[PDB]
């Protein structure tokens, strides 16, 4: 297939300005992304979202969001008053700890233990369309005046006192303070390894030779026929997979009274109770489509090696020769042809998620007792989120201290339903040759595996290889004429190029009117 | 012939900008100077001193109850007396003489260099990173300590960087392909031998991602000042010079890391050819092509590995580890999420929205005005390339020349 | 299409329950009818719904505390536990405003390593820890000297013993098997015949006929099979833990969540309770670590080789001489030759390694494919002291913590928990899922089901493997409903994965049918 053409990124006209929000003095408007730039071509310089200063002509009547609870000046966080002067700055304002005459208002003597390292990523939102962290959803630094600690089972750390010759383990970091949002943070050292290795090698050879000769002479006649065929076939296949998954933590996020991040809190209160797609779209784009509520903290290594070699060689030759003598005359003719074809293809992917750039690179280069041990050591210090569960960004609202918010929650649900089918990677065009389409902001890429090059991964150093189809985007919803609505999608973006897998899911979708 | 580049007439002069004491002209680049014509190095815009026709509508504003520094930035009072330099030239701290209270109470915290550089400016034209427009030395009075992760040194995350997570990854990806054929057969006849080999190796290391704060973001004084010193009218050259010095985008998020890559390709063919018209030919050609690339890490290890990589020498993992460890000292922005630079133009500024719009339009014109689209076609369909101020194309085949005009 | 994503289904709502007199709320819930699987759509996280109420009736006040009330927590604590020098509240209320604090535990004392893990409840059906249910930092005095080596510990009030009953069992079994068999033949035929006549008579006549024939056949066949089984396991035990039988001090969080349980039965709330804290708590456990290594090698090579040859010759010459002379030499032959060779080499290897307890350095180096050095096994077992796994567990269901000492309507809550737990065991079973391919195991994971694909299998359903066929183990479908009372019975069709296909593996577990008194 020849290269597809560039398209220019294209946006709809501006929606009208929202009325100037009384507490914010800001107008907002959105465009919608009518086309990303796809296979190169002019990117939009226009953003999808825009905001402008504007005096509202009307006061922030709603500013009294909270009463008896202590509300910070900078930010709508409303604290249960025992937290005021509790010794911990429970909002960025710090006003809850300002002018505190009563030092004995401090809740507890906890601060010697620092927060769990790496606990912050569990806070961050997640964007399923880009697999990227967002802004914080949870307040990763909030303790609610509590002093829940966590026994760090890896606390042992060798120390040598030269003056004593004592060789001992330094007690430091024996415990960590658990942030309030974490229901649990179970340190639990596990490892599981799985290897498979399969070798299939077959070689076949045939030869077949015929001679057919007749001589009849007195005048002399002599006829000879030869037919010979040789045909060689060899197929060699090696596949080996190594999955070594190491775990050091299981963490779970409280389902009750989730203390939203201050920035999230503000951004949320700013949303109108009326539906405005641009506002909620911006919210999702900032905090992500999804927030996380289950975790393991780990290192992972995966090694895959696939080698196919095939060689086929054939020779065919025939001759017929004939003779008439007594003057003498000689003739002959026939067919002969010769061919050899051979190919080998080999690839490896070695990837490590885990706790040090140096040793995780080393282990990505070189598997051994040395790289496994030193990478395992490094996982002591920089473990990584190895698996997580998540929920739509809107479901937090049900679980917040704030209450129903149900207008906002339904608005956010609608907005999400749209956004997931506006900024969807499917709308980037056909990435050939198992390239992965990616839509970042208003722009598309195809990420190409190493066999492929070019804007669409279209050109390949070899001429044809099994590559899979992928879905087109969903069509628009039908009109629902009955109480039911339809939507349609085809496995043609691209079609399976060389009889790769047809893409598995539904061809047809249907919906309540 | 070569085609000498061409430029528009000057625009009309603008009116005098009453606060800027200046008037301006625009000049489109009609033709880039294909085929090694005259380079169009001349400036796309021009400006002249003017005695202003009307009084300046001042660019200063009353920050009210906010502290107004020696520089134009205004900050909330609690940031005075932090010990931290929350403004320009400690003016928020020189405003303070007694009862200093660091938010890093009773402890010392390292300044992270990766945090300091986060938010790199980017120019879309070659995606060159410019310096961060963010003032990453502003903590807003917090002491959020994070480990370097590759080291136990704890560093204070600056206010602008919502996240800096050492989500370390390492990868090696390898592929080899080998193909070989031997073929034996007015009329034309030929017999041939053919062999194709491709080898592709790249490795990636990821040191961590920064995410810049979506909101409440505090910028360098020079950046905001350069938005103040901007014509309010659309003035192609003045916004182009702004985009050229700050870039049309910033990384709102990015991954730091290191990267290496090696490509090897060999193609070998042998042909014998005989033709008759109502000749005998023997030919051998070999093409062997190797490229080696490394990005990031300290020069010593980076280059030692890259040379040892380029040779068939087997790399001792110790040197690869020494490079991957030194990536902690000299990272490279291997990826970013790009937001238009005008999203940093702060709301609550004089003509803020208008300057936003004008930057949007200037970026439009800049993409367009330096578009290769207006170069002449390649004669053999090779890639047209826009050099600095001249345009050409290149082709890999035997068809060759400054426009591939011959073969 | 082979796969077809199946979306989550969950029932219509229950009725609203009546308004809870204490919670001044009412509740509604739904059952998960079908977990989402194979990238199906997941249902909204709203299997529970809640409403507020008018206080149609009052209810009992919260249970009287005869002790001191910890201000923030409201932990009822004994007045002897004030000015104690210990926080018994989870809060400073006990020690707040004390004129003199009498430090009892003046010495340097550590907590028992991992003791706070054991205070976590477990989901028995998942065997996975959940929220904290017991407060193992409550000491209630104590301060008896407990030592391990030179390190002295302060035991929690809840814990009866934590004692270093060290033990270790290693187990190594290596089985190598070889067979080869070789078969050859060589076989040859040659035939030669001559017949000629030559006579004088004048006249002369001569004739000669020549015949040659050769046949050759060879056959070769070779089979080589090489099989290795290597299973190694280390069971290390480092401490014995037992919880006290009685008067346990619950964790605040669990306490409160219990306090919020509705007095009327509505499954959704006890479900959420188990999903937060699980179903059971650990009364007695053996703490230590596991290492287990299991390698399987099968190397099978076969060669077949055949050779066939035929040769035929004929020449005849007849010559008659009387001057007159006439002769004909007539000769013909065919050669036939066939060679046929077929070779196959197959190697199938799989390894699984499994480690629990100890430091990540040792855990991962043991997770490499090589059997360890005795030194690294020593280092691992040293580090298991400080971060052990739980090898053996003896558990009691969490309702046994619900005690009148803490909760109004204790009996009612207890009974509700029994009922809810019984329903929960049904609703969380893996039996509900559609079967994996590829001998995959469906692990239900909340509202969606994940196939844990074995070593050598890949994809959402483990549908990708290079192995053509491999034994599929049988999997039960969900046990039937309770048979109507004339006696009580259930049945299991052993169907959900068919045991026989693809050289089907083990049949399912027993029982296929289960029967009871009503
Ligand atoms: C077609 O041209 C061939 C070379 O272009 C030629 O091959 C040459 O033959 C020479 C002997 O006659 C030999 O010494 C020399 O090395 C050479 N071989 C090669 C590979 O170039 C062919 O003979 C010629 N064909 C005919 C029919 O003359
Ligand atoms: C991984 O890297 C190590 C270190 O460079 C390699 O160790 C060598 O191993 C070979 C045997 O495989 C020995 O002959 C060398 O003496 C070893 N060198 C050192 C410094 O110990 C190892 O070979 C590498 N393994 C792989 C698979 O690349
Ligand atoms: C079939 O004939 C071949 C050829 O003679 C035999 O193989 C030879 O055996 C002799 C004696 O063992 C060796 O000295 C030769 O080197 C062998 N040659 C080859 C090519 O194998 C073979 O053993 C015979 N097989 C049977 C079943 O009779």
């Amino acid at each position: 297939a020849a290269t597809p053409a560039a398209v220019t990124c294209q946006l709809s006209n501006w929606s009208e300005w929202t009325d100037c929000f009384p507490c914010q003095d800001k107008k907002y408007r959105h465009r919608s992304l009518l086309q990303p730039n796809k296979f190169g071509g002019t990117i939009c310089s226009g953003d999808i979202w825009d905001q402008a200063s504007c005096s509202s002509s009307t006061t922030c009547v709603r500013q009294a969001q909270c009463g008896q609870d202590f509300q910070c000046k900078e930010t709508g966080r409303c604290l249960k008053r025992h937290l005021v002067c509790n010794g911990d700055q429970d909002c960025l304002d710090g006003s809850d700890e300002d002018d505190c005459e009563d030092v004995r208002a401090i809740d507890e003597d906890c601060s010697q233990y620092e927060p769990i390292p790496g606990s912050q990523k569990a806070a961050l939102g997640y964007n399923i369309l880009t697999q990227e962290d967002a802004q914080s959803v949870y307040d990763a630094s909030y303790y609610g005046g509590q002093c829940e600690t966590v026994y760090n089972g890896e606390w042992r750390e060798l120390r040598y006192d030269s003056t004593c010759e004592r060789l001992y383990y330094g007690d430091d970091e024996k415990y960590f303070r658990k942030p309030y949002n974490f229901l649990k943070y179970h340190f639990e050292a596990l490892a599981d390894t799985g290897i498979s290795s399969e070798f299939y090698d077959n070689a076949n050879d045939l030869l077949s030779k015929v001679k057919k000769d007749k001589s009849d002479s007195f005048h002399s006649q002599d006829t000879s026929f030869l037919n010979e065929l040789n045909k060689y076939n060899e197929k060699k296949f090696i596949f080996t997979r190594i999955f070594t998954k190491v775990q050091t933590a299981h963490f779970k996020m409280r389902k009750d009274d989730i203390m939203l991040d201050e920035g999230m809190l503000q951004s949320l209160m700013e949303l109108p109770d009326q539906y405005n797609y641009g506002m909620y779209a911006k919210f999702i784009n900032d905090y992500g489509t999804h927030y996380i509520t289950s975790g393991s903290m780990g290192g992972i290594y995966e090694y895959i090696l696939v080698i196919d070699k095939a060689k086929m060689e054939s020779l065919g030759i025939t001759s017929r020769d004939i003779t008439t003598c007594f003057h003498c005359k000689k003739f002959g003719g026939g067919k002969t042809e010769r061919a050899r074809k051979a190919m080998a293809v080999e690839d490896i992917i070695s990837r490590v998620r885990g706790g040090s750039s140096g040793w995780s690179g080393g282990l990505a280069q070189n598997r051994s007792t040395i790289t496994y041990r030193s990478w395992g050591r490094s996982l002591k210090y920089n473990p990584v989120v190895i698996d997580f569960e998540m929920q739509p960004i809107h479901e937090v609202l049900r679980h917040t201290s704030l209450g129903p918010l149900e207008a906002k929650r339904q608005n956010l649900r609608r907005a999400l339903d749209q956004y997931l089918m506006e900024f969807n990677a499917c709308r980037c065009g056909p990435c050939f040759n198992n390239g992965v389409p990616i839509l970042e902001g208003t722009s598309c890429r195809c990420q190409c595996r190493l066999g492929s090059l070019g804007a669409a991964c279209e050109q390949t150093q070899t001429e044809g290889a099994k590559a899979d189809g992928s879905w087109s985007c969903w069509s628009s919803w039908s009109v629902c004429r009955a109480g039911i609505q339809e939507r349609r999608r085809e496995c043609d973006n691209p079609a399976p190029q060389n009889g790769g897998a047809s893409c598995p899911g539904r061809k047809v979708q249907t919906q309540a009117c | 012939s070569h085609i000498d580049c061409r430029m528009s007439p000057w625009s009309e002069w603008s009116q005098c900008d009453p606060c800027l004491r200046q008037m301006f002209r625009s000049r489109s680049i009609e033709v880039f100077g294909q085929f090694n014509g005259k380079r169009c190095t001349d400036a796309v815009g021009d400006r002249r001193q003017c005695v202003p026709t009307e009084p300046c509508e001042d660019a200063e504003d009353d920050c009210g109850n906010d502290f107004q520094c020696s520089t134009g930035r205004c900050i909330k009072m609690r940031l005075r007396c932090n010990g931290d330099n929350d403004c320009g030239d400690f003016s928020d701290e020189d405003d303070c003489e007694s009862e200093p209270r660091p938010p890093c109470r009773d402890r010392v915290v390292e300044e992270s260099e990766l945090a300091r550089t986060a938010g790199y400016g980017i120019n879309i034209l070659g995606m060159d990173p410019l310096s961060t427009p963010f003032d990453n030395e502003f903590y807003n009075g917090l002491c959020n300590r994070d480990r370097d992760g590759n080291t136990l040194t704890y560093y204070r995350r600056p206010w602008n960087v919502a996240s800096l997570i050492y989500e370390t990854k390492g990868e090696k990806n390898f592929r080899t392909e080998h193909y070989e054929e031997q073929i034996e057969a007015l009329f034309l006849s030929y017999s041939s031998k053919k062999e194709k080999m491709f080898l592709h190796v790249k490795g990636e290391i990821h040191l961590g991602r920064f995410v810049m704060r979506n909101r409440d973001v505090v910028l360098t004084t020079t950046f905001v000042d350069d938005i103040k010193a901007l014509p309010t009218t659309y003035e192609k050259g003045e916004y182009f010079a702004f985009l050229e010095t700050y870039g049309t985008h910033y990384s709102s998020s990015g991954s730091l890391g290191g990267l290496y890559e090696l490509i090897y390709v060999l193609d070998k063919a042998s042909m014998k050819r005989k033709g008759v018209e109502l000749v005998n030919i023997t030919s051998e050609n070999l093409i062997d092509d190797v490229v080696s690339l490394i990005r990031g890490g300290t020069r010593k290890y980076a280059f030692e590995l890259k040379e040892k990589l380029l040779r068939g020498t087997v790399i001792d993992v110790t040197d690869f580890v020494n490079w991957a460890s030194s990536i902690n000292d000299a990272p490279v922005l291997i990826s970013q999420k790009l937001s238009p630079i005008y999203n940093l133009v702060p709301v609550k500024m004089k003509n803020a929205h208008l300057k936003k719009q004008n930057l949007e339009r200037a970026i439009e014109d800049y993409i367009n005005e330096f578009s290769v689209r207006k170069c002449h076609t390649c004669q053999n369909g090779g890639t047209v390339i826009l050099m600095d101020g001249k345009c050409l194309c290149a082709c890999p085949f035997k068809f060759e020349g400054i426009a591939c005009e011959i073969s | 299409v082979t796969l077809m994503p199946i979306d989550c289904e969950l029932s219509s709502w229950s009725s609203w329950t009546t308004c809870d007199p204490c919670q001044k709320k009412r509740y509604r819930y739904a059952y998960l009818l079908q977990p989402s699987q194979f990238h199906g759509e997941p249902c909204n996280f709203s299997d529970k719904e809640v409403e507020d109420c008018v206080t149609n009736r009052p209810c009992r006040s919260q249970v009287r505390c005869e002790g001191f009330v910890c201000a923030q927590t409201g932990r009822c604590v004994n007045r002897r536990l004030l000015c104690n020098g210990d926080n018994d509240c989870g809060d400073q209320s006990d020690e707040a405003n004390c004129r003199r604090i009498y430090k009892k535990c003046q010495h340097e004392m550590d907590q028992y390593w991992g003791i706070g893990s054991l205070a976590s409840g477990i989901n028995l059906f998942t065997n996975s820890f959940e929220g904290p249910v017991l407060d193992h930092r409550y000491y209630a005095g104590g301060c008896s000297p407990h030592y391990i080596l030179n390190t002295r510990f302060r035991k929690p009030y809840n814990v009866e013993s934590y004692t270093p009953q060290t033990q270790g069992k290693y187990e190594f079994i290596l089985k190598e098997y070889e067979s080869y068999s070789d078969f050859e033949r060589n076989v040859t035929e040659k035939m030669a015949s001559k017949s000629g006549f030559s006579f004088g008579f004048e006249l002369g006549i001569s004739s000669q006929s020549d015949r040659g024939k050769h046949y050759i056949r060879r056959t070769k066949r070779f089979s080589h099979t090489k099989s290795v089984f290597l299973h190694a396991r280390s069971d290390l035990e480092v401490a014995h833990y037992k919880l006290k039988p009685r008067s346990l001090m619950l964790h605040y969080e669990f306490l409160q969540r219990v306090k919020r349980l509705p007095l009327e039965y509505s499954y959704g709330e006890y479900r959420d309770l188990f999903r937060d804290f699980g179903t059971h708590y650990i009364t007695e456990a053996v703490l230590g670590g596991i290492y287990e290594y299991t390698l399987v090698m099968n190397k099978e090579a076969m060669e077949r080789g055949d050779y066939t040859l035929n040769n035929v010759h004929a020449c005849a010459k007849n010559d008659f001489k009387i001057s007159l002379g006439v002769s004909v030499g007539k000769c013909r032959g065919i050669l036939n030759e066939i060679k046929d060779r077929n070779k196959r080499d197959t190697m199938v290897e799989d390894l699984v390694v499994l480690v629990r307890g100890g430091a990540s350095e040792h855990i991962t180096t043991l997770a490499y494919q090589e059997l360890p050095t005795a030194d690294l096994m020593q280092e691992w077992g040293d580090a298991v002291q400080y971060n052990p796994a739980i090898i053996k567990v003896k558990v009691e269901p969490l309702y046994e913590l619900v005690t009148a000492t803490d909760f109004a309507y204790s009996s009612t809550v207890r009974q509700n928990m029994k009922q809810a737990l019984e329903e929960f065991q049904k609703e969380v079973s893996s039996c509900h899922c559609a079967p994996c391919q590829g001998n995959g195991v469906p692990v239900l994971k909340g509202s969606r089901c994940d196939c844990i694909c074995p070593v050598g299998s890949q994809g959402l359903a483990c549908e990708v493997s290079y192995r053509k066929n491999t034994p599929i183990d049988g999997k039960w479908n969900c046990w039937s409903n309770w048979s109507s009372c004339s006696g009580r019975r259930k049945t299991r069709q052993r169907q959900c994965n068919n045991p026989p296909p693809q050289n089907g593996g083990s049949p399912c577990s027993g029982p296929a049918s289960e029967t009871l008194d009503c």
